[PDB]
């Protein structure tokens, strides 16, 4: 996001965001704690204390049920476009 | 409820019943059970895995159970599940195939509805004409002239496929075949009479005699087989 | 209740839940059974974690009939369920035949109950092994009923913690000509190797079966047997 | 939350947290720096972090109620040419279980449709089906209901 | 570990170690030769809560009878930090009402308000193994 | 502490032969925050537990963990309050059923043995959870004399000369263990005193006659009675003066 | 984590979370208070109107489980209604077997065991409502019992169930309920409900009042409109 | 009672348990049935013929009634339940109607019984397909096929089992009025069909014929060996 | 899986019901037209092999002499629905000595849909919805009437409804050809033109089923000769 | 998530999602408006057609001579509820020989519909009902939720885009009490008109009216019989 902000307008594509966008949980041990922090950083840059900039993000996932509620919130993923099977 | 359900009676994506196969894997790790049909009788040769020195010998037989006055069965697999089937086998009793079909209907029922695990027991049935049957946890039964279930069943069937002379077999020849097949199947190079369990079914005087050979009789067969095998060594 | 079996076959053809039930047996207090020429002895380690427990309140060696007795190694509460079932099964045998139930018959009837919980819906197997001792037809009887429902006829066996070593101890210390009193001595010796601390008349329970029937030795009697050890 | 493990764990982050525990309330009492913290899952947090000496006040932010949701939609429609017939009370009734972000997204999507049809003024219908966009209901042929 | 109890004996050097998760510590660290005494600073009991409350409510300006026992009875499960928060929140209730003093009613809300915040705290009973 | 499947969610064995769900029910005894102590003397049995009334709004006459299961049998419940009442209602039913079917009052050993049997089914069937409660019965037997029996969530039960269940069970067990080692057949006054002392020394409360409930059964009067605040004050005064 | 999806599953810390989650449904509902005074029990429910389209009397949180027992509920109203009929059928069966009005202590103990029975198995869910049962009689006296979703029933002098339960309890404590009567307490119950109501938050509530005492001859009934309006004016005046 | 929904709709709209049951059918012995003018021929491939196996017991062609017989493909234990249930219904129908069952009726009952197991709680679908042949009261030869789904259709000729697609493709080309002119040609047609999937030859073919006003006749190995020689003989002259 | 049969989607959709609706799209196309002169029911047989007897593919069934049904989707499932319709009718006749209205027949069959569940159900209760769509057509007091049933239990009167694989294309074709005042012979032809355009195979008198319930006249399946007469035109 | 698959699973927020998901089934249904006056309580429904060659789905169902309902949601579930309420109304006639009180009938369906929302494997009745009836206590309009919670409403609207109708019902609520039968229906038709898109309008094909009064039995009005009600109301601005 630092390098995306060095541009007047930018597009970031997050293909297969379910790799890091999984929902936070506590399984006793530190299960997926590190990856959750990466997701927490991505959430912070999208909508945090600082303005994001002219970045318009775009994420694709075939497992949207696994994404964290904070990432699936407007202001981070405002539009939820569903690619259902064609009619 | 749905969370803890293992769904035993469902179809695998390839069309198989996993619990049935996993049950059949249990028989493969169980004791070797032999069965050979002859013209004047049929025998059940069973490997004994309760061969601990401190195990008391009180029962008539360990794996071979008498169903009725005409039939006997030997089980391979989970012994506790075998006791359930042997009791129900007795309650059903009768022609030999009718008894086998009736129990296999019970066994097939546990693989279709009820949600319970299947009976992990394979049975070899002998009875009076003379006939030998094999059953599987899937509920599939088949008549045989010579068959084996349990450990190294495939190896035992392989030597039966080669050494079983169809039609021209008596009890003495079949009993000799039982020791020879069991020798290669069991890892023991001697095959003492305490690790083998032989029972013969024969018609005497118009009455069926189901008898479990005493340890003295079996040692003669193990002895006679070893000299006969030693005789083949003289050729080479 | 749940109508699906909680015990299922693993891909390796093993009833994994049954094996885990046997793991609970291996964690129970040691139980030793010896079938001598003139009787059977049942002994166990009835050791409490504090003196506040009343030792005589609950007994681990419990009679089933006038001639059959039980000792377990595993889960205490599950043993009482099997004790009640064994007594009920022994009675159901008695009303119909008007004869005391044979030892081999009760084990088969009890082991059938244990097998049910390995196949029935929504229940786990009993986490105990039952050592059944009895006297029928003038001959002593000793049986072991595993959680799976398999029953084995033992001349001498040990269950519970350190049962593998106790079994080998019996191989080198048991003979078929042994008498009942020497069986008690051998039984206490078998417990002693796995025992930690000192064996008093209250921290072990000994039960014997002979022609007079099955009775649980009082702590006073066990003291006399214990004195011969040292 | 810290945990006991024998094979692996995130002890480095737990060390960073343990430092932050000392800075909030430790050997040297720091009474000149005010600390604000924000989280979405307070159940994850270590109990020593939620202590009454480190985070004295734990403010629960609720889902905006009917009055708040109308207020939020009014807040984000000030810089927007909105026609004087939008019933924000009705929109607040049409946005149950909407957080502040969705209520703002309702206003953002409303101008999307107005630009979609070329309007220079937003109507109540633009807000109404801008709620549908924010709702993100999956496509269904549920016209056989009723 | 080698300095607390190793080859060279530690003379006239004492060690104090503080942790609220002693369950995660190494057995060698918790070994008696290194950490001889394991002192349990447990949650305050009824009398201990009364003692801590008077410590923190002491400098607080107040009129009227202050039933410290009433606050103690609703302070079950509190630690020393809560009892100071109860004193702090009671003052902020007074600040909210433009009061220069704190009454028992101010403490009553404060102890109840802090008790609500204790539901977000997970298990605390951790002991050395 | 290995796990395999649902051994943590339903009452099925772990790879090492452990019922974690049953173990978790034991931790529910400490959820109430109360400790119960039962001491058996030469001719009496006393159950003592702490009563907590956080606010004056609550009717203190209704906060009771001492329950009269029978005219001659009484119990102290520790753990979840809701589960404790269910066991008490079940125990009352079995005591009444025993009197109807068998014609004589149910022995204390047989009362929990049924309750332990009832609670064992919860540890074998996976459709229900074990009751997170511990039951301590006291009663005077016709021949065995005073009896104290604990009745755990797992169906374990035993006779006790002095038992305790709750948060401070292990600390109170050590205190009672030390006293019984002295081998004194305590009178009624000593047994109440050592019951009150055990709860007092472990909790460090210095009880008032409104923070503990005492229930006694004596050979001379084999009936379960709840000690009045005045009666508890007499023991508290006697304990203090020594 | 899977430790909170069934009522038959204990957490590793020995807590049934499904029951605790049902507790949260009660804490999301409006506040109902009940005060046991010298000569009866008075119930007060802050009854928000979700819309002006509801008639005055809709969603009654005050029930009559018997001719001498009332019921103030909080939480899931459908579960509150279902527990009302369980109390009604328990009271009806008690009279049809023993021949007298059901004691409130036994009525509370009987319904609570029904509530507790839904907290043990995965085949049913815990009831998402907490309720208070209040009764008065010449012999037993004024009694006030509150039953929670876990199945715990305690007697009370003054109780509050709802989101402002903590705030209302502080207001109840200032009362000398053991000495004042129902007539003096209906004004107080009105005052406490008005104090704990949040006008900036969910607003437009309706004061639902009910009582049972010696002035109603041991019969639970809605407080008459004349007294209810008199208390409402006093409650509104107390807010200055 | 185990009350659980084994067969449920996939999101695409498929009953996967039914499809998996149809997958077990594809692992069974190839069963071939041809409806002739005055004869019905059922041919079943034999899996790994063992010299120690009693051929009488493992028989995939069984007679439901004197005029109806069927051959299955799939799980052997599953089929034996269907045959017994079908056999009991044949006698129940004869008791009530006083008329031998029609092939349509017993293929409808088996299909209905099979369908019931795809919509009932706790029951997995039957993993067999049935090739029901027989004769009605008016002497018309009928051949019917059921699948685990519960759909029954009438066929002039059909194949079920592992090599159903190959045999059926062979049957669509060689089933003509000339090919069923005589009984011997009709019996040769099934052997020609089964030779397409049976590698070794007639030793792995089990043949059962039923003629009008006659009971089911299992063909002995010598009779089958006689036929395969004729097909082998007729192959030479066509080259 | 984890989901039960009676589980609601976040959008309010019964998952199993919506899934059973998708099963119809794999079924054969069926066209039903209601006219003043009677009701028309057509369905494609979808022969997959020349060895299959076309007559055995019965996709139009005589519910009664005055009402018939055209089915699409899982044919095996509609047998259970058809059987009760042939039982509910002849039960109305037993109790009321009159022929049951076409709407009432569809109403009775519709109640079977959604009578499925996992737990707390009778032993004979179903486990999944009926993955079939029915087109009831018959004559009653209200004259010719056509009703459409779906696995959701939702039945509705339709003037011209097409179900099956080509429901979308045939319904659009039906709207362009259907007017309220048209003869039944036009309905037979118009349905056959639409079918021939949507069928995979070439349309002939053996791969289709035609049935009509005229007023006065009874339910009549079209024979090969009758079908060839209307096929010869288009 | 893991808290939405069964009706016996409480979410950590004290909510049941399966109940909430069933509540969305009503919102997918077509709009219906129920309002009452001093002497009458009429139901106005906006019927929907899947295709223009299909009839519009019936929404107002006759439960008893004095009670009528308008459904919104699963039609088969509505039939199951209506059959239950038809029998209960019939049962009260058989025993007490009196009309079943409307308030007393809704209580039965509120307890009937609560049982599936609490047991494992059951689902809430995915249907919303607007009950209109007359008894000794006057006209009533009741709204029944899949959550088994019923509301005694003086004027209610449920279905798709029903909140616009509720806005109209709230605005002209005060004049409902004293207006006559004709004015009451026009208010409901005007309320139901707010749910329609701009280009759509109330027609005889998509409007059904059910009226119950003091001396008037519950009668359902259809395409021919709704024209005497539609022609009076003016075109919307």
């Amino acid at each position: 996001f630092e390098m995306a902000r060095t541009k007047k307008a930018c597009l970031i594509f997050f293909d297969e965001i379910d790799a890091i966008g999984g929902a936070r949980f506590d399984d006793g041990a530190g299960g997926d704690n590190e990856v959750q922090r990466t997701m927490l950083e991505l959430i912070n840059q999208l909508d945090g204390f600082d303005p994001r900039g002219n970045i318009k993000v775009l994420m694709a996932t075939n497992r949207p049920d696994t994404l964290d509620p904070a990432l699936m919130r407007p202001g981070r993923l405002d539009r939820k476009i569903e690619f259902s099977l064609p009619d | 409820s749905r969370r803890y359900d293992s769904r035993t009676t469902i179809f695998s994506p390839e069309g198989r019943l996993y619990q049935v196969e996993y049950a059949m894997e249990a028989i493969g790790h169980a004791g070797t059970c032999l069965g050979i049909l002859a013209n004047d009788g049929v025998l059940l040769a069973a490997e004994r895995r309760n061969i601990h020195k401190l195990l008391d010998e009180v029962f008539f037989s360990e794996k071979i159970y008498k169903l009725n006055e005409d039939m006997a069965c030997s089980v391979a697999g989970i012994t506790s599940d075998a006791n359930v089937l042997t009791n129900e086998l007795r309650l059903i009793a009768i022609p030999c195939e009718q008894l086998v079909t009736a129990l296999c209907d019970i066994k097939q029922a546990y693989t279709q509805f009820g949600g319970k695990r299947p009976f992990g027991v394979s049975l070899l049935y002998i009875g009076w004409g003379f006939q030998l049957y094999q059953s599987d946890p899937s509920g599939n039964y088949g008549g045989w002239k010579a068959t084996c279930i349990g450990n190294n069943s495939a190896a035992a069937v392989s030597m039966l496929k080669q050494d079983y002379k169809e039609g021209e077999m008596t009890l003495k020849s079949a009993l000799a075949l039982a020791i020879k097949v069991l020798n290669k199947t069991m890892d023991v190079s001697k095959l003492s009479a305490e690790k083998v369990e032989i029972a013969t079914l024969t018609r005497e005087n118009g009455k069926t005699v189901i008898r479990v050979l005493k340890q003295k009789e079996v040692e003669q067969l193990i002895k006679k087989h070893e000299e006969e095998e030693a005789k083949a060594e003289r050729e080479k | 209740g749940y109508s699906f079996s909680l015990t299922t076959f693993s891909p390796s053809g093993k009833l994994v839940q049954i094996e885990y039930a046997l793991a609970a047996v291996a964690g129970g207090a040691p139980s030793v059974g010896i079938k001598a020429a003139n009787g059977v002895v049942l002994a166990t380690e009835k050791k409490q974690k504090s003196i506040l427990y009343d030792e005589r309140s609950v007994h681990k060696v419990e009679p089933i009939t006038k001639h059959i007795g039980l000792v377990y190694s595993g889960m205490g509460p599950d043993y009482r369920v099997l004790v009640h079932r064994a007594r009920k099964l022994a009675q159901q045998y008695y009303l119909v035949y008007q004869e005391p139930i044979p030892t081999a018959q009760l084990v088969q009837r009890v082991a059938s109950v244990m097998q049910e919980y390995t196949q029935s819906g929504g229940v786990r197997p009993f986490g105990v092994s039952l050592l059944i001792c009895g006297w029928n037809e003038g001959r002593p009887y000793l049986f072991q009923s595993d959680p799976s429902g398999a029953y084995f006829a033992w001349k001498a066996t040990a269950m519970g913690k350190n049962y593998v070593n106790g079994k080998t101890f019996l191989e080198k210390r048991y003979n078929e000509d042994l008498e009942l009193e020497d069986a008690i001595h051998t039984a206490i010796l078998t417990l002693k190797e796995s025992f930690e601390g000192q064996m008093t008349e209250d921290n072990i329970e000994v039960g014997i079966c002979n022609e007079a029937g099955f009775r649980r030795l009082t702590p006073t009697e066990v003291k006399d047997y214990l004195a011969a050890i040292a | 939350k810290r945990f006991d493990s024998e094979k692996a764990g995130d002890r480095e982050v737990q060390r960073t947290m343990l430092e932050l525990l000392n800075q909030l309330d430790g050997f040297q009492p720091n009474t000149q720096v005010k600390v604000i913290a924000a989280t979405n899952r307070v159940d994850i947090l270590d109990p020593a972090l939620l202590r009454s000496g480190r985070l004295d006040r734990k403010i629960e932010f609720p889902m905006p109620n009917e009055e708040a949701r109308a207020r939020i939609m009014q807040i984000h429609s000030r810089k927007m040419n909105v026609s004087p017939d939008v019933n924000y009370e009705e929109l607040a009734r049409c946005t149950d279980d909407f957080n502040g972000a969705q209520c703002k997204a309702v206003c953002v999507e409303a101008g999307m449709i107005a630009l979609r049809r070329g309007a220079t003024e937003l109507t109540h219908e633009d807000y109404m089906e801008g709620i549908l966009e924010v709702q993100a209901k999956k496509k269904a042929n549920l016209q056989y209901y009723a | 570990l080698n300095q607390m109890d190793g080859f060279d004996t530690l003379h006239r050097v004492k060690m104090i170690m503080a942790t609220n998760r002693p369950d995660t510590l190494d057995p060698a660290l918790l070994r008696p030769g290194r950490l001889d005494r394991k002192i349990h600073i447990d949650l305050p009991n009824e009398q201990a809560r009364l003692d801590i409350l008077k410590i923190h409510a002491g400098p607080i300006t107040k009129h009227g009878e202050i039933d410290y026992e009433a606050i103690v009875k609703l302070s079950d499960g509190f630690n020393g930090a809560d009892l100071r928060n109860v004193c702090t929140e009671a003052g902020m209730f007074a600040i909210r009402a433009d009061h220069d003093f704190v009454v028992q009613e101010d403490f009553m809300k404060a102890v109840r308000k802090v008790a609500d915040s204790k539901k977000l705290e997970s298990k605390l009973d951790y002991k050395p193994v | 502490g290995s796990s395999a499947g649902f051994d943590r969610h339903i009452t099925i064995f772990s790879p090492e032969g452990r019922l974690y769900q049953v173990e978790y029910a034991f931790k529910a005894i400490n959820q109430g925050g109360l400790t119960s102590v039962a001491v058996r003397g030469k001719d009496c049995a006393v159950i003592v537990t702490q009563k907590k009334v956080p606010d004056k709004l609550l009717d203190s006459s209704t906060v009771t963990h001492l329950f009269k299961i029978t005219e001659n049998i009484g119990c102290v419940m520790t753990g979840m309050t809701a589960d404790s009442r269910s066991q008490v209602q079940r125990a009352r039913y079995e005591a009444a059923n025993w009197k109807y079917k068998y014609g004589y009052e149910i022995p204390v050993d047989m009362l929990c043995k049924r309750i332990a049997d009832i609670s064992q089914v919860y540890t074998q069937n996976a459709e229900m959870r074990p009751l997170g409660c511990c039951m301590i019965l006291i009663g005077i037997d016709e021949e065995q004399g005073p009896q104290v029996y604990k009745c755990d969530p797992a169906g374990y039960y035993c006779g006790f000369k002095a038992t305790a269940a709750g948060v401070k069970q292990t600390e109170s067990t050590s205190f009672l263990e030390k006293k019984v080692k002295k081998k004194f057949d305590w009178t009624f006054e000593q047994t109440v005193e050592t019951a009150i002392t055990c709860l007092s020394t472990v909790l460090s409360i210095d009880f008032k006659p409104s923070e503990i409930e005492v229930g006694v059964v004596t050979v001379e009067n084999p009936k379960f009675r709840i000690l009045t605040e005045a009666e508890i004050d007499a023991h508290l005064v006697a304990l203090a003066e020594r | 984590t899977g430790y909170d999806l069934s009522a038959s599953t204990f957490s590793p810390d020995g807590r049934v979370f499904q029951v605790e989650y049902a507790m949260k449904a009660v804490e999301n509902s409006s506040t109902a208070i009940g005060i046991r005074c010298k000569d009866g029990v008075v119930f007060g429910v802050e009854k928000l109107v979700l819309s002006k389209l509801y008639e005055e009397g809709s969603n009654k949180r005050l029930f009559n489980v018997d001719r001498h027992v009332g019921m103030a509920v909080a939480g899931l109203l459908a579960d509150a209604r279902s527990l009302a009929d369980i109390a009604r059928e328990e009271a009806s069966n008690f009279r049809s077997n023993f021949g007298y009005n059901i004691p409130l202590k036994h009525l509370a103990d009987r319904v609570a065991m029904y509530v507790h029975a839904y907290t043990l198995y995965s085949a049913v869910r815990p009831f998402g409502c907490s309720f208070m049962l209040g009764s008065y009689s010449v012999n037993d006296g004024a009694q006030l019992y509150m039953i929670d979703p876990s199945g715990v029933s305690y007697g009370y002098w003054g109780c509050a169930i709802g989101k402002a339960r903590q705030a209302a309890k502080t207001e109840i404590e200032k009362l000398q309920m053991k000495e004042m009567t129902c007539r003096d307490i209906v004004k107080e119950v009105a005052k406490i409900i008005y104090i704990v109501h949040d006008e900036v938050k969910d607003k437009a509530f309706e004061l639902e009042l009910s009582w049972v005492g010696e002035l109603t001859n041991g019969r639970h009934e809605i407080v008459p409109k004349d007294i209810r309006e008199e208390a409402e004016k006093y409650a509104k005046e107390s807010l200055k | 009672s185990y009350d659980r929904a084994i067969t449920v709709f996939s999101p695409d709209g498929h009953l996967f348990q039914v499809e998996y049951a149809q997958e077990a059918v594809k692992k069974g012995s190839t069963a071939v049935g041809v409806r002739g003018r005055d004869i019905v021929v059922l041919g079943v491939e034999k899996k790994s013929v063992a010299k120690l196996q009693d051929e009488r017991t493992v028989r995939k062609i069984c007679a439901l009634d004197d005029n109806v017989c069927m051959a299955f493909a799939g799980l052997t234990a599953d089929a034996r339940i269907v045959i017994n249930r079908a056999r009991v219904e044949c006698q129940s129908h004869r008791l009530t109607v006083e008329d031998p069952v029609t092939v349509e009726y017993i293929t409808r009952y088996i299909a209905s019984l099979k369908q019931r197991y795809t919509q009932s709680n706790g029951r997995r679908p039957f993993g067999i397909s049935a090739l029901i042949v027989g004769f009605d009261f008016d002497g018309t030869p009928r051949l019917y096929q059921t699948d685990p789904s519960g759909t029954y259709h009438a066929w002039k000729a059909n194949a079920i089992g592992r090599g159903a697609k190959s045999v059926r493709e062979f049957l669509e080309k060689n089933y003509t009025d000339e090919a069923i002119e005589t009984d011997d040609l009709t019996i040769k047609l099934v052997i020609k069909a089964l030779l397409e999937v049976v590698q070794s030859g007639g030793k792995n073919i089990e043949l059962a014929v039923m003629r009008r006003d006659q009971s089911l006749k299992i063909l002995n190995p010598e009779e089958i060996e006689k036929y395969v020689a004729e097909i082998e003989k007729e192959k030479e002259e066509n080259e | 899986y984890d989901r039960g049969v009676n589980t609601f989607s976040p959008e309010g959709r019964l998952f199993q019901v919506e899934y059973a609706i998708e099963a119809i799209k794999l079924g054969s196309t069926a066209i039903g037209i209601q006219t003043s002169e009677g009701v028309c029911l057509a369905v494609e047989k979808r022969i997959t092999s020349p060895l299959m007897e076309p007559s055995s593919i019965e996709k139009i069934v005589e519910i009664d002499a005055h009402i018939g049904c055209a089915m699409s989707g899982l044919i095996a499932d509609a047998k259970t629905l058809i059987d009760k319709a042939r039982v509910e009718t002849q039960n109305h006749w037993f109790t009321y000595n009159e022929t049951m209205t076409v709407e009432s027949v569809t109403q009775a069959v519709s109640n079977l849909a959604l009578q499925f569940g996992e737990e707390d159900a009778d032993p004979g209760a179903m486990s999944r919805p009926f993955g079939v769509a029915l087109l009831f057509g018959g004559v009653d007091e209200k004259g010719p009437q056509l009703f459409h049933m779906d696995p959701s239990g939702t039945f509705v009167q339709c003037d011209a409804r097409a179900i099956g694989s080509a429901s979308e294309g045939a319904q659009s074709s039906l709207q362009e050809v259907y007017h309220k005042s048209m003869t039944l012979k036009e309905a037979i032809k118009s349905s056959l033109i639409i079918l021939k355009q949507v069928m995979e195979e070439k349309l002939n008198a053996t791969n289709i089923e035609l049935a009509t319930v005229q007023p006065g006249q009874n339910f009549h399946m079209f024979t090969k000769e009758e079908l060839e007469e209307v096929i010869k035109d288009i | 998530n893991q808290y939405d698959n069964d009706v016996t699973v409480w979410s950590p927020q004290g909510r049941i999602h399966q109940i909430e998901y069933a509540m969305e089934a009503v919102k997918q249904g077509s709009a219906t408006v129920g309002l009452k006056s001093k002497t009458h309580a009429v139901l106005v429904a906006l019927k929907r057609a899947q295709s223009e060659l299909a009839a519009h789905q019936k929404k107002i169902l006759h439960v008893d001579n004095h009670i009528g309902i308008s459904i919104a949601g699963l039609t088969a579930d509505a039939r199951l509820l209506c059959n239950f309420m038809r029998q209960e109304c019939l049962d009260s006639r058989f025993v007490f020989d009196r009309p079943l009180p409307v308030s007393r009938l809704v209580s039965l369906i509120g307890s009937k519909t609560q049982i599936p929302t609490q047991r494992y494997g059951r689902r809430p009745y995915g249907v919303g009902l607007l009950i209109a009836g007359y008894d000794d206590m006057g006209p009533h309009i009741f709204q029944t939720c899949p959550s088994a919670n019923y509301f005694d409403c003086r004027a209610m609207s449920i279905g798709a885009r029903s909140q616009s109708a509720r806005t109209y019902l709230e605005r002209h609520m005060s004049e409902f009490m004293e207006c006559n039968l004709n004015e009451l229906v026009k208010h409901g038709l005007r309320a139901l008109r707010e749910t329609l898109p701009a280009e759509q309008d109330l027609t005889t094909k998509n409007v059904s009216i059910g009226i119950v009064g003091k001396d008037l039995e519950f009668t359902i009005y259809d395409d021919d019989d709704v024209s005497p009600f539609l022609e009076g109301l003016e075109e919307r601005p």
